[PDB]
RNA sequence: UCUGAUGGAGGAUCGAGUUGAUACUGACGUGCAAAUCGUUCAUUUCAAUCACGUUUAGGGGCGAAAGACUAAUCGAAAAG
RNA sequence: GAGAACUUUGAAGACUGAAGUGGAGAAGGGUUUCUUGUCAACUGUGAUUGAACAAGAGUUAGCCGCUCCUAAGGGAUAGCUGAAAAGUGUUUAAAGGGGUCCCCGUCUCAAAAGGGAAACAGGUUGAUAUUCCUGUGCCAAUAGUAUUAUGAGUUAGAUGGUAACAUAUAUAUAAAUGAACUCCUUUACAUAGGCUUUACACUCGGGGUGCGUUUUCUUUGCACUUUACCUUUAUAACAAACCUUGGAAUCAAUUUACUUGGAGAAGAGGUUCGUUGAACUCAAUUCAAAAAUUUGUUUUGUAGCAAUAGUAAUUCGUAAUUAUCCGAAGUGGUAAGGACUAUCCUUGAAAAAAGGAGGGAACGGCUUUGUGCUUUGCUACUCUUAAUACUUGUAUGAGCGUACCAACAACCGCAUCAGGUCUCCAAGGUUAACAGCCUCUGGUUAAAUAGAAAAAAGUAGGUAAGGGAAGUCGGCAAAAUAGAUCCGUAACUUCGGGAAAAGGAUUGGCUCUGAGGACAUUAAUGUUAACUCAGAACUGAAACGGACAAGGGGA
RNA sequence: UUAUCCAUUUAUAGGGAUGAAUU
């Protein structure tokens, strides 16, 4: 079988000099150097991945799309939709309650 | 490189400022005779354009109508 | 490397638009998503932080300044406690129990937390491996293992030497020796087993 | 079958450390190792996720407690006498 | 499902076999209970028929 | 309480690499070598093992402790 | 060649045996590299050889690295101490800055394995190559003014879906206003265990081409039958999460293990991310029906890159032409991802940099009395990307490394020393096995010497009748045992062990019998695999873990 | 209480009665 090294400056093998060998048009084994994997974007109350979105490394995030990186609501890609549904609820509720008190008064 | 299936999009990025080359490939076909496949190519700025023609007549048809300006480049 | 749990509380600023973060020894029973207060005239509840001059006898409290904004001192390690004890005629002085048994009257203004600290009673637990051992101070700082002196020679303890370890000496010394001898048991008013 | 008449769990430790250590290992793991009912939500979902914070597996609240349990008698004494007033 | 998971059949044949038994057993238990329940649910109209053919006589 | 399966704990067990050095008191002892060679031994999920970088300087440092180690030099280094 | 055991060529016989004297790097060395010449000394025997001696050559980058960020830490500034030399480092600095008039808040160095804009394939030299040549791509930056084109909005800022969410395809998906201030996310993280997917690797059978054996046999043994980055690559498939409808005990769903539900389960129908990168008639092609969205098939294409390159063949001439490059499976070595379970008096970096949101400052233009606020018309103006022309200092891509060795004679050990010295790739048979033994690709046949003879004595080994530790301080050394399957295992005990306790039987080859799945026509028929396990007959100089590999036991 | 010593902070209101908050 056919044998493989390094075409680049790092010879370890370190988290980011990941390799995957593939096969060329002229007949051999070569290596090639794979890229980190990027953590999905999370919500800002729960910590759960945020859907409508794509998780990119920042320099790849830099570039992209400008619709690949929001939703179209009140937080958009920020809050995800339960944690607002809740917050609108007590937002009403706890101003009703707040003007139900007042007028109490006397 | 990219594709192209529309003519009309074909002989559109024909006529543009910056299309300097065409290249005619001929090659028969795998399955049997007499079966001219031929690809026309655009070389612009930016890409290469390819558009696959299976009949050697309408295909033959396209470059005659081509503008005269442009290179012709013939690789078979 | 500390053993009680930390809680991570976030106030809202008053003299400007914005939000603060503090970082406090948690109490037991504390929760995710509760609200405490701070302030002189807080509700008596676990949690809150409270002069101790408005505390009734018998409170249980932790993390208490021995004096008045020292931003807290006294009652810290996991399981922990002390207990008001006194109030004066006056005002102006509280008296309380400190976790040694110790007695000792503070200024009455000074705050403190009502409750307890949380993660009591972790010394329960036979360590049982030396690996577990070197795991805890791992994280510590560097004091383990320990040679006893009666295993090295004389120029390095006083404990030092001879044909058959012993120490040969007294091993109890007074308060004023120097440095390089104040090795065995310190001032000690007395030794043995205790029976009372 | 039953596999074990008297060391249960701790049979992991083999023959080591003597028997009556290896029972006080045994009770204090029984605790440790448990499920506690969580008053928020209801099911019996809460476990220790080091040696002071317990948390529930189904509505995710944390609860700062014990260090093998989630309740020591001496806070549940205090709370008492606080709610009691 | 419970009976498989629990190491009872080595095979498939043999699984085959005894959920056909079972089938046929829990069909002929349901075959004679709905029919006795039929049956008996029948004389209750008559029971409760004679009572009105007592009752617009006697009753009043 | 007993029987069968499932499951994968532990400073658990053999063992090649790696890290070491029990015996022959083997060879060599004008050596291949100012510590090597052969066979035989100990160790491999943990108080594990390596590489770079960095801190601690001589009556001082560092030591799971042998007066050990600190550039073939240590019951007090080396140069003048 | 004056002169060949140790220079070169051909033929033999052999070794390394992927954990290699095979390939590629770091520390260290510094021209040892290449071509030519060549022998005074060296190359512990010879030497025409050479890492020796002499003359001349050879190292090409926007994409590989440094250069940037911060870490354990180092040096400094204010101040303080000291005769100074030095020690320490906000311990009450009127400092450092950034934002356009305000607020924030010390400076600097320290990683060629941590963080981090961007590249691939083929060819080429005596000596360099992701750097040169050919072709095809990507990333970052690019003043002001004016014109001309690309699209969008308003007659002050666009829409669709019940919802989860979706929409700009212009050569190119470039534009969906948004100030001060504020809040989050990515960068960004431990270990153990099994399950699963996909690429690379290995193997079995068809088709083509060339080669080999051929006294006998052989529809036969070997070789080739290739396809990179990039196009948000389009689209398929799948583990998950969420939405609509629905309304659960005779509890259901479901994994190897598990896990989950009135805080809304099964069933039915949808949205998104991740993996992967032409899968799926995927795209064009209507033969005819359904539109002012359908059938077998229209037939093409290795989806573009792409055959024009690479490989194996047959050619004709002193650069020339042709034909192949395509059909179905299995095994589980290596790497990465996924959804999970479990452990900790152990909970497993930071910064440069980038993105999302809350809030609502300001604002339709051109000249139109005055002193930025007072008077008349048009309801073209506002963005966005590309190109051109002029004014501007000369309006793309800095500087440094790159030859070779890496021990086998290029490093350290006084040396061309059996020593020491960090990382990645890894074929076939036997087998539990990356062990041992044999082999293919690649590498070698060399060691400060050769020929003959063959006694004492030595060193590294192999056997020995009868006895069996009587030898010796002492069973020192050596023998005996050992793999796997099936039986059987005591005292004692902290109940976990002791335990492979002790002990007994079996094992080759050949010919057969039985057991364990998937799929499609309907219980009946048909196709189709992989590897283990259990029995029987026969057979041989009674042998069979046949070599290798591999516990002595007890009181 | 003014010398002297200590502590806290961005030296940020003189004493008593689990939505959002800025122009
Ligand atoms: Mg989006
Ligand atoms: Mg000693
Ligand atoms: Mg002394
Ligand atoms: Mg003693
Ligand atoms: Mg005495
Ligand atoms: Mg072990
Ligand atoms: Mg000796
Ligand atoms: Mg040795
Ligand atoms: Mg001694
Ligand atoms: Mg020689
Ligand atoms: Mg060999
Ligand atoms: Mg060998
Ligand atoms: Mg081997
Ligand atoms: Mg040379
Ligand atoms: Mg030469
Ligand atoms: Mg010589
Ligand atoms: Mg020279
Ligand atoms: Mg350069
Ligand atoms: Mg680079
Ligand atoms: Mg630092
Ligand atoms: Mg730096
Ligand atoms: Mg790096
Ligand atoms: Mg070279
Ligand atoms: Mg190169
Ligand atoms: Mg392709
Ligand atoms: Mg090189
Ligand atoms: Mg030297
Ligand atoms: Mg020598
Ligand atoms: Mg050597
Ligand atoms: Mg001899
Ligand atoms: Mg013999
Ligand atoms: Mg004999
Ligand atoms: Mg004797
Ligand atoms: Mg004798
Ligand atoms: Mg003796
Ligand atoms: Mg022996
Ligand atoms: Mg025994
Ligand atoms: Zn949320
Ligand atoms: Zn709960």
């Amino acid at each position: 079988a056919q044998r493989v090294h390094y075409r680049r400056h790092n010879h370890y093998n370190t988290k980011s000099n990941k390799v995957r060998p593939v096969r060329t048009p002229g007949g051999k084994l070569t290596i090639h150097v794979v890229k980190k994997k990027a953590g999905k974007p999370k919500c800002a109350d729960c910590k759960t991945a945020i859907q409508g979105v794509k998780a990119l490394r920042p320099a790849d995030n830099y570039r992209a799309r400008r619709k690949n990186r929001t939703v179209a609501r009140a937080y958009g890609g920020s809050i995800c939709a339960r944690c607002i549904r809740e917050r609108i609820m007590r937002a009403f509720l706890f101003e009703e309650q707040k003007c139900v008190r007042q007028v109490l008064k006397e | 490189p990219k594709q192209i299936t529309d003519i009309r999009k074909f002989l559109k990025i024909s006529r543009k400022p910056d299309t300097t080359a065409v290249i005619i490939m001929k090659k028969k076909s795998k399955t049997k005779k007499n079966t001219v496949i031929t690809k026309l190519k655009l070389r612009t700025k930016k890409y290469l354009y390819t558009m696959v023609f299976a009949d050697r007549k309408k295909a033959e048809r396209i470059e005659n109508s081509l503008l005269p300006s442009l290179k012709r480049i013939y690789y078979p | 490397g500390r053993g009680a749990p930390l809680a991570k509380v976030i106030f809202k600023r008053t003299e400007k638009y914005g939000k603060k973060e503090e970082l406090i020894i948690a109490s037991e029973g504390m929760f995710t998503g509760q609200y405490i207060s701070c302030g002189t005239k807080a509700p008596l509840s676990v949690g809150n932080i409270l002069p101790i001059g408005k505390m009734p006898e018998g409170t249980l409290i932790c993390n208490l300044e021995h004096r008045t904004g020292n931003r807290g001192t006294l009652v810290k390690a996991s399981g922990c406690y002390a207990t008001v004890v006194g109030q004066s005629e006056d005002g102006k002085k509280t008296k309380v129990r400190l976790p040694s048994g110790a007695k000792k009257t503070i200024d009455a203004k000074a705050r403190a937390m009502v409750g307890v600290v949380g993660a009591g009673g972790r010394i329960d637990k036979p360590i049982l491996k030396a690996g577990v051992a070197h795991h805890k101070y791992r994280v510590k700082r560097n004091c383990w293992p320990k040679v006893r002196g009666v295993a090295m020679n004389p120029v390095e303890h006083p404990h030092g030497g001879g044909n058959h370890q012993h120490i040969g000496h007294p091993s109890t010394v007074s308060r004023s020796a120097p440095a390089g001898q104040k090795v065995g048991l310190i001032a000690a008013r007395r030794t043995g087993l205790l029976r009372g | 079958s039953r596999r074990t008449k008297k060391v249960g769990l701790t049979g992991k430790y083999g023959t080591r450390y003597g028997s009556s250590l290896r029972k006080q290992i045994k009770k204090i793991e029984l605790m440790q190792h448990a499920k506690y009912l969580c008053t928020f939500c209801g099911k019996t979902a809460t476990k220790r996720t080091c040696v002071g914070i317990w948390k529930c597996k189904k509505c995710k609240r944390k609860v700062c407690g014990g260090a093998w349990s989630l309740t020591t008698p001496a806070a549940v004494a205090a709370k008492s006498t606080i709610i009691r007033l | 499902y419970l009976k498989c998971k629990g190491n009872q059949f080595k095979n498939k044949r043999t699984l085959i076999e005894a959920i056909q038994r079972e089938k046929n057993e829990t069909l002929k238990k349901k075959a004679i209970a709905d029919q006795l329940e039929a049956k008996r649910l029948k004389a209750q109209v008559l029971r409760n028929k004679r009572k009105l053919k007592k009752d617009k006589e006697v009753v009043a």
